[PDB]
C-alpha cells in the first residue's frame, strides 16, 4: 500500500464463493494480479465513517 | 473573543469543500438516523446518506462550518450560503 | 414431418454418427448440451462403509463407485428422492447395491464392479445393473486387496442429472461440426504461407462440393447441415441418449408455455 | 493411485481396460500407441489417460495390513 | 466452504418464480422477462426462433453472472403484437420442430442394423 | 511503531482475490461467509424498523 | 482468465482432476507435574470438569479418543485429558465442591473438518503415555486454489 | 476396557487404564486403535 490509490473504498456485492471479486479495470492502481494475491477489507462501525468513505 | 472574524471581512473561499461537504454528510445521516427532525419533504427514502443529500441539495442543513486558521482565528460559513459546486 | 432432417451414417451401440439437416444452429447447439448436461441416469449417490482395510480411503472408493456407469433404461419409472415421500430412501426413488470382497488368496485380488449385488426391489425394472462393456466379462477396476485386507459397503443409487454432478452424465465426446469448407467464413484460418495447405481437410469435407474457386462470397447463407457423432458411457443406449435429449428440451420448452400460462391466469 | 474410473475431458469409461492395456503390453508385444488404438481409445484426451498413469497400489499393497480379520 | 449447492441450477427456489415479466419503459412495446433457473440452453433457442418472427423488432438475451443461473430476455414486437403473445408463438415454434425432429430420427434409427 | 501507529484492527477479512469482467468498477465481491461474519450496526429508525426487525 | 486467471472444467473437477488428501497430525501425552500432579486422558462430565470447551464430547470413548473413522467437525474434540486443580479457586464462580477436575483437551481446528483415521497410543523416553491422531481431508480444485 | 491392535504383530488386545501400553504377545510399544464398528456415511461426490 505505497500510494493512496492502493486503498479505496468499495460496495459490497455478496458472492457464492470463498475469494474477493474486483473489476479488472482497477488492479493497477492496487498493484495487484490474480496469482494467489491477497487483500484486505475493511468494515466502518458509524454512518459518519460510512458516508465519509463513501465521499471521498 | 478576538479570534471570531466578522462577516464583513471573511477572506476565505465562498465554496464548499470536499472534506466539508463530507463531514457535513456525515454529520447530518447520523443525526437523521438517530431520529433528527427533518426539514425536507421526502418522496420515499430511507438511506440517512440520501436525506442528507437531499438536505443539502435544497440547502436546509442548520449547521455551519467553523474554519480555523494557523493563528487560531476561525470564520463562521453556514452551509446554506456556502457554494456546492464541486 | 416436413421440418429437420436426419440422415445416419454410421450407426453402433457406443457410437451414433448422424447429419441433421434444415436445422438451426441454436437447435443443433442446445441437442448437444442436453445430450450433454440434462439426461436423467442413475449412478450411486450414497455410500455406508462397514469395513475398511484396504490401502485406499473411504472418499476415494466412494468417488470411484459412484463414477460407475449404471443402466437407466427405465430411470423414467425412478422417482427423485427430493420428491419422493421417504423418511431416506425406498424402493420407489432408489436402488441399493452391497459390494463385499475379501482377500482369500495369497496373489492380489481385484475387486470390479460386477461383484455389486443389487439388494433391492426392482420391480420389475431395468435399472440398477453394473454396465459390463469389456471382453473378460469383468467391469471398472474398482480396487485391489492383498491377503487378509476386506471391504464390505453398500451403495445407494439415485437418479440425477449431470448438471448436479458429472458422475450422471450418460453421452461421452460428442462431435460437432458445420460448413466443413467454410463457406460461411465463420473462420479466418491462421497460416504461414498458404491456409489450404497447412490446415488438414476435414473428413465430412466429401459430402459437400468445394468452394467454386471465383465466385462471390454468399451473404445470404446460414448454417445448417450439420455432422455430428454422440458417444455414450454405456448407461443408455446412443439411440435413446439423442431421443432423451429431444424430450427433455421438448418438456424445458412446454414447461416455459405452462409457466406462462399459469401467470397469464393470475 | 489406480487407474481413473472415467476420462477427466470427455467422460469415457477407462477403468476396465488397465489390465487389458496391459496384457496388450506384455503377452501381445505392442506398442502403447498400437494397444491404445486397438483398445477404442481415439481421442488424446483418453490416450494420455491411459499413458501416463502410474500404479502406485501396486506398491501400496506391499506393505502388511495394518488390521487383520 | 462457500460453494453453492449444485442442485440450486435447475432446482427452483422457495417463492422464486420461474418467468418474471416486467413492462421496459426504454422503448414502447417491449418487456423484458427474467428466466430462473435456465441458462444459454433455452436462451439461445429461444432468442434465435424469436428473431424469425416477422412481427418482432427487437429479441435479445443475456446472462449478467455465470455464478446464478437465471438469464434475461427482451423482446420488443410491432405495435399492436403482444411481447406474451410472440413468445407463445416462438416456443409452440420450437415444441413442434423437435417433434418432427424426434420422429424423423426415429424413423431413421430403425433402418440401421448394426445397432 | 507496532502498537500505536499500527495495530490489529477488527472488522476486517482477507482472501484471495478474483477478476470479475461482470462486476461495476467500484464493486467488490464478498464470499458469504466473510458477511456473515462481519457486522455493521445500524440504528433503528421509522424507516428501517420493519427490516431489522426482519432481519433479528 | 485475465492477470494469471485460469478457467478449470468443472466436470473435469468432478470426474478427479488435481483433487488430493490432506492429512493433518495432533499430538498430545500425559504430563505429570510433581509427585501431586498428574494429567490423565479422561472423557471429562459437566459435573466433574471445569472450564470445559463449548464443543460435543459425545464422539469420545472411555479413553478420551475417538476411534478411527468417525466423523468430526470443527470445534470438535479428538483428545480429552483432564488435570486437576488446586481448592481456594474460584473463578466466574460456577465453583462447587462437585467439580475436581478441569479440562485441557485438544480441539480440532475451527475451519477444519473429516474423518480420524489413524490414532495411536505408546509411550515416550519418559514413560509417559502419548497419543497421536491423524485426520483425513478431501481438497477439491476451487475458485481460489493455485495451480 | 477397550480394543486396540499391536503396531507390529497385529494382533487384537482389551485393555484397561491401569493396564500398561505393550504388547503382551511381542511386547511392542506401540498399539492402533481398533475401527470403530458404527457405520459411517459418505457421499459418492
Ligand atoms: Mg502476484
Ligand atoms: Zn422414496
Ligand atoms: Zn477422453
Ligand atoms: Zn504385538
Amino acid at each position: 500500500s505505497l500510494h493512496k490509490m492502493s486503498m479505496m473504498a468499495h460496495r459490497v456485492k455478496v458472492i457464492p464463493y470463498s475469494t474477493f471479486r474486483l473489476n479488472l479495470s482497477v488492479t493497477s492502481p492496487y498493484n495487484a494480479d490474480f496469482d494467489g494475491d491477497e487483500m484486505n477489507l475493511h468494515v466502518p462501525q458509524s454512518e459518519e465513517t460510512r458516508a465519509e468513505l463513501s465521499q471521498l | 473573543k478576538e479570534k471570531a472574524i466578522p462577516k464583513d471581512q471573511r477572506a476565505t473561499t465562498p465554496y464548499m469543500t470536499k472534506y466539508e461537504r463530507a463531514r457535513i454528510l456525515g454529520t447530518r445521516a447520523l443525526q437523521i438516523s438517530m431520529n433528527a427532525p427533518v426539514f425536507v419533504d421526502l418522496e420515499g427514502e430511507t438511506d440517512p446518506l440520501r436525506i442528507a443529500m437531499k438536505e443539502l441539495a435544497e440547502k436546509k442543513i442548520p449547521l455551519v462550518i467553523r474554519r480555523y486558521l494557523p493563528d487560531g482565528s476561525f470564520e463562521d460559513w453556514s452551509v446554506e450560503e456556502l457554494i456546492v459546486d464541486l | 414431418s416436413e421440418g429437420p432432417q436426419v440422415k445416419i451414417r454410421e450407426a453402433s451401440k457406443d457410437n451414433v454418427d448422424f447429419i441433421l439437416s434444415n436445422v438451426d444452429l441454436a437447435m443443433a447447439n442446445s441437442l448437444r448440451r442436453v445430450m450433454i448436461a440434462e439426461i436423467p441416469t442413475l449412478a450411486i449417490d450414497s455410500v455406508e462403509v462397514e469395513t475398511n482395510t484396504t490401502v485406499l480411503a473411504d472418499e476415494f472408493i466412494a468417488h470411484r463407485l459412484g463414477l460407475i456407469p449404471l443402466q437407466s433404461m427405465d430411470i423414467e419409472q425412478l422417482e427423485y428422492s427430493r420428491d419422493c415421500f421417504c423418511e431416506d430412501h425406498c424402493d420407489k426413488c432408489s436402488v441399493v447395491l452391497t459390494l463385499q470382497a475379501f482377500g482369500e488368496s495369497e496373489s492380489t485380488t481385484n475387486v470390479y464392479s460386477k461383484d455389486l449385488v443389487i439388494v433391492s426391489n426392482l420391480m420389475g425394472r431395468n435399472i440398477g445393473h453394473p454396465i459390463i462393456q469389456d471382453k473378460e466379462g469383468n467391469g471398472v477396476l474398482i480396487c485391489k486387496l492383498r491377503k487378509g485386507q476386506e471391504l464390505k459397503l453398500t451403495c445407494v443409487a439415485k437418479k440425477g442429472i449431470a448438471k448436479e454432478h458429472a458422475k450422471w452424465g450418460p453421452a461421452a465426446a460428442i462431435e460437432f461440426e458445420y460448413d466443413p469448407w467454410n463457406k460461411l467464413k465463420h473462420t479466418d484460418y491462421w497460416y504461414e504461407q498458404d491456409s489450404a495447405k497447412e490446415w488438414p481437410q476435414s473428413k465430412n469435407c466429401e459430402y459437400e462440393d468445394p468452394p467454386n474457386e471465383g465466385d462471390p462470397f454468399d451473404y445470404k447463407a446460414q448454417a445448417d447441415t450439420f455432422y455430428m457423432n454422440v458417444e455414450s458411457v454405456g448407461s443408455i443406449p446412443v439411440d435413446q441418449v439423442v431421443v432423451r435429449g429431444i424430450d427433455t428440451l421438448q418438456k424445458k420448452v412446454a414447461s416455459i408455455l405452462l409457466a406462462l400460462t399459469q401467470m397469464d391466469q393470475d | 493411485m489406480i487407474v481413473p474410473v472415467r476420462c477427466f475431458s470427455c467422460g469415457k469409461v477407462v477403468g476396465d481396460k488397465w489390465e487389458s492395456y496391459l496384457n496388450l503390453l506384455q503377452e501381445d508385444e505392442l506398442d502403447e500407441g498400437t494397444a491404445l488404438s486397438r483398445l477404442g481409445l481415439k481421442r488424446y484426451c483418453c490416450r494420455r489417460m491411459i499413458l501416463t498413469h502410474v500404479d502406485l497400489i501396486e506398491k501400496f499393497l506391499r506393505y502388511n495390513p495394518l488390521e487383520k480379520r | 466452504m462457500n460453494a453453492p449447492d449444485r442442485f440450486e441450477l435447475f432446482l427452483l427456489g422457495e417463492g422464486e418464480s420461474k418467468l418474471k415479466i416486467d413492462p421496459d419503459t426504454k422503448a414502447p412495446n417491449a418487456v423484458v422477462i427474467t428466466f430462473e433457473k435456465e441458462d444459454h440452453t433455452l436462451g439461445n433457442l429461444i432468442r434465435a426462433e424469436l428473431l424469425n418472427d416477422r412481427k418482432v423488432l427487437f429479441a435479445a438475451y443475456k446472462v449478467e453472472h455465470p455464478f446464478f443461473a437465471r438469464f434475461k430476455l427482451r423482446i420488443q414486437t410491432t405495435e399492436g403484437y403482444d411481447p406474451k403473445d410472440a413468445l407463445k408463438n416462438a416456443c409452440n415454434s420450437i415444441i413442434n420442430k423437435l417433434g418432427a425432429l424426434k420422429t424423423n430420427f426415429e424413423t431413421e434409427w430403425n433402418l440401421q442394423t448394426l445397432a | 511503531r507496532g502498537n500505536l501507529m499500527g495495530k490489529r484492527v477488527d472488522f476486517s477479512a482477507r482472501t484471495v482475490i478474483s477478476g470479475d469482467p461482470n462486476l461495476e468498477l467500484d464493486q467488490v465481491g464478498v464470499p458469504k461467509s466473510i458477511a456473515k461474519t462481519l457486522t455493521y450496526p445500524e440504528v433503528v429508525t421509522p424507516y428501517n424498523i420493519d427490516r431489522l426487525t426482519q432481519l433479528v | 482468465n485475465q492477470e494469471d486467471s485460469m478457467i478449470m472444467n468443472q466436470s473435469s473437477i468432478d470426474r478427479g482432476l488435481f483433487r488430493s488428501l490432506f492429512f493433518r497430525s495432533y499430538m498430545d501425552q500425559e504430563k505429570k507435574y510433581g509427585m501431586s500432579i498428574t494429567e490423565t486422558f479422561e472423557k471429562p462430565q459437566r459435573t466433574n470438569t471445569l472450564r470445559m470447551k463449548h464443543g460435543t464430547y459425545d464422539k469420545l470413548d472411555d479413553d478420551g479418543l475417538i476411534a478411527p473413522g468417525v466423523r468430526v467437525s470443527g470445534e470438535d474434540v479428538i483428545i480429552g485429558k483432564t488435570t486437576p486443580i488446586s481448592p481456594d479457586e474460584e473463578e466466574l464462580g460456577q465453583r462447587t465442591a462437585y467439580h475436581s477436575k478441569r479440562d485441557a483437551s485438544t480441539p480440532l481446528r475451527s475451519t477444519e473438518n473429516g474423518i480420524v483415521d489413524q490414532v495411536l497410543v505408546t509411550t515416550n523416553q519418559d514413560g509417559l503415555k502419548f497419543v497421536k491422531v491423524r485426520v483425513r481431508t478431501t481438497k477439491i480444485p476451487q475458485i481460489g486454489d493455485k495451480f | 476396557t477397550l480394543k486396540y491392535i499391536c503396531a507390529e504383530c497385529s494382533s487384537k488386545l482389551s485393555l484397561s487404564r491401569t493396564d500398561a501400553v505393550r504388547c503382551k504377545d511381542c511386547g511392542h510399544r506401540i498399539l492402533l486403535k481398533a475401527r470403530t464398528k458404527r457405520l459411517v456415511q459418505f457421499e459418492a461426490r
